């Protein structure tokens, strides 16, 4: 199941 | 188990032509499962296992959206980071995420992944506490004051312990017919004739499954990991790995060489010679 | 900004045997950045009908790709891949050996 990444850099 | 969900995911800046590539793929111990290319014809989260095929379409509608929101994810970061190291906006650079959890005999998790990587190099990664981070540089330092200060950690320890970890059972089920297997190496050592002087000995280890394994030479209970070749491992294609590891020995001394081969569905370590 | 030289690996599926169908493996791996390019090639020709992995990479962040191929190997049929990539000055070939 794929993660989202909530914040990026 | 134990056994492992791990994504590897990646973006490419291509100024001059276009939009960055982003590509994602799913695995499963060693077995790859979905993936979702931008380049492709229709970009779209796919399966590529067999086991794969029997899911309904709000799974693969869920997964391709979260998969178009991470693909503008890695086009900010990948600005970003350019703008973080002053980097001249003609070049192209790299970014990439490799997040998973693993477990184990009881099928809950030993240990989550949350991994992010600025042109192959580290540049932030949760720790193994799933609440602090560690950061590469001081632009990553930027980074990690910033997702401590929003808890982040706390976001992505939620999916590792929930959405992660459940769903690898999900897909240990409907491929155990095949992704619990455990295929012993075939192993076996061949002669090559080199010189007039000494002759190389090549130890071959084919068919196994997972892929991790371990080929060692020595000479006399004495050990030779620094003389000889080792090639990477690499898939057979069919859903197997395969290995070898050669030296070079003087005429005549070839039974002083032995080759080991350590494996999880080898009962006892092989010891081989010509 | 750093650069990873691919290793390049030229073998078919099963053992070789002349006469049966069998397929043609060549595995890049350890490389860096990830554009590279790629051919199979039968007598120094390049094959049409390739097919390839997608793009993923190792516990160090480098990329591995397997391009494979259907082929019926022959005494006399040569095969090799063909490999160019930014830290290789030239394209490198690297031909298909039976004891590789």
């Amino acid at each position: 199941y794929y993660s989202i990444a909530p914040h990026s850099i | 188990g134990p056994h492992s969900l791990r994504y590897f995911v990646t973006a490419v800046s291509r100024p001059g032509l276009g939009e960055p590539r982003f590509i994602a793929v799913g695995y499963v111990d060693d077995t790859q499962f979905v993936r979702f290319d931008s380049d492709a014809d229709n970009p779209r989260f796919e399966p590529r296992a067999p086991w794969m095929e029997q899911e309904g379409p709000e799974y693969w509608e869920e997964q391709t959206q979260r998969a178009k929101s991470d693909e503008q994810w890695f086009r900010v970061s990948l600005r970003t980071a350019q703008r973080y190291y002053n980097q001249s906006k003609g070049g192209s650079h790299t970014f990439q995420r490799m997040f998973g959890c693993d477990v184990g005999s009881d099928w809950r998790l030993l240990r989550g992944y949350q991994q992010f990587a600025y042109d192959g190099r580290d540049y932030i990664a949760l720790n193994e506490d799933l609440k602090t981070w560690t950061a590469a540089d001081t632009a990553a330092l930027i980074t990690r004051r910033k997702w401590e200060q929003a808890g982040d950690a706390e976001y992505y320890r939620a999916y590792l312990e929930g959405e992660c970890v459940e769903w690898l059972r999900r897909y240990l089920e409907l491929g155990n017919e095949t992704l619990l297997r455990t295929d012993s190496p075939k192993a076996h050592v061949t002669y090559h004739p080199r010189s007039q002087v000494d002759v190389t000995l090549r130890c071959w280890a084919l068919g196994f499954y997972p892929a991790d394994i371990t080929l060692t030479w020595q000479l006399n209970g004495e050990d030779l990991t620094q003389d000889m070749e080792l090639v990477e491992t690499r898939p057979a294609g069919d859903g197997t790995f395969q290995k070898w590891a050669a030296v070079v020995v003087p005429l005549g001394k070839e039974q002083n060489y032995t080759c080991h081969v350590h494996h999880k569905g080898l009962p006892e370590p092989l010891t081989l010679r010509w | 900004a750093i650069q990873r030289t691919p290793k390049i690996q030229v073998y078919s599926r099963h053992p070789a045997e002349n006469g049966k169908s069998n397929f043609l493996n060549c595995y890049v791996s350890g490389f860096h950045p990830s554009d590279i390019e790629v051919d199979l090639l039968k007598n120094g020709e390049r094959i049409e009908k390739v097919e390839h992995s997608d793009l993923s990479f190792s516990k160090d962040w480098s990329f591995y790709l397997l391009y494979y191929t259907e082929f019926t190997p022959t005494e006399k049929d040569e095969y090799a891949c063909r490999v160019n990539h930014v830290t290789l000055s030239q394209p490198k070939i690297v031909k298909w050996d039976r004891d590789m």
